[PDB]
């Protein structure tokens, strides 16, 4: 009960940020593939 | 897993459907292990976590 609120608050923060790096790699690989294939 | 399903389906009455399937599968796997004589050990719990 004591650390339960902190555990929940911590659980709320990974999901958006991890999703964010996921979009980060999709964006980066998309752009790098575009520039590589442009030549 | 429950939190990410709720956030990415935006309906608690809809996200309750898959969440209650987790205990069913876990307990059924426990029963299957019991039927085969296997014992609850760290490896089996790692398999369930995966």
């Amino acid at each position: 009960m004591l650390e339960l609120l902190k555990s929940l608050v911590f659980a709320v923060i990974m999901v958006p940020v991890v999703m964010a790096i996921i979009l980060g790699l999709i964006y980066g690989l998309g752009e790098v593939f575009n520039i590589f294939s442009g030549v | 897993v429950f939190l990410v399903m709720y956030l990415f389906l935006q309906n608690f009455r809809a996200t309750l459907i898959p969440t209650i399937a987790v205990p069913v599968v876990l307990l059924g796997t426990f029963a299957v292990l019991a039927a085969f004589g296997f014992s609850i050990n760290t490896l089996t719990m790692f398999g369930m976590v995966l």
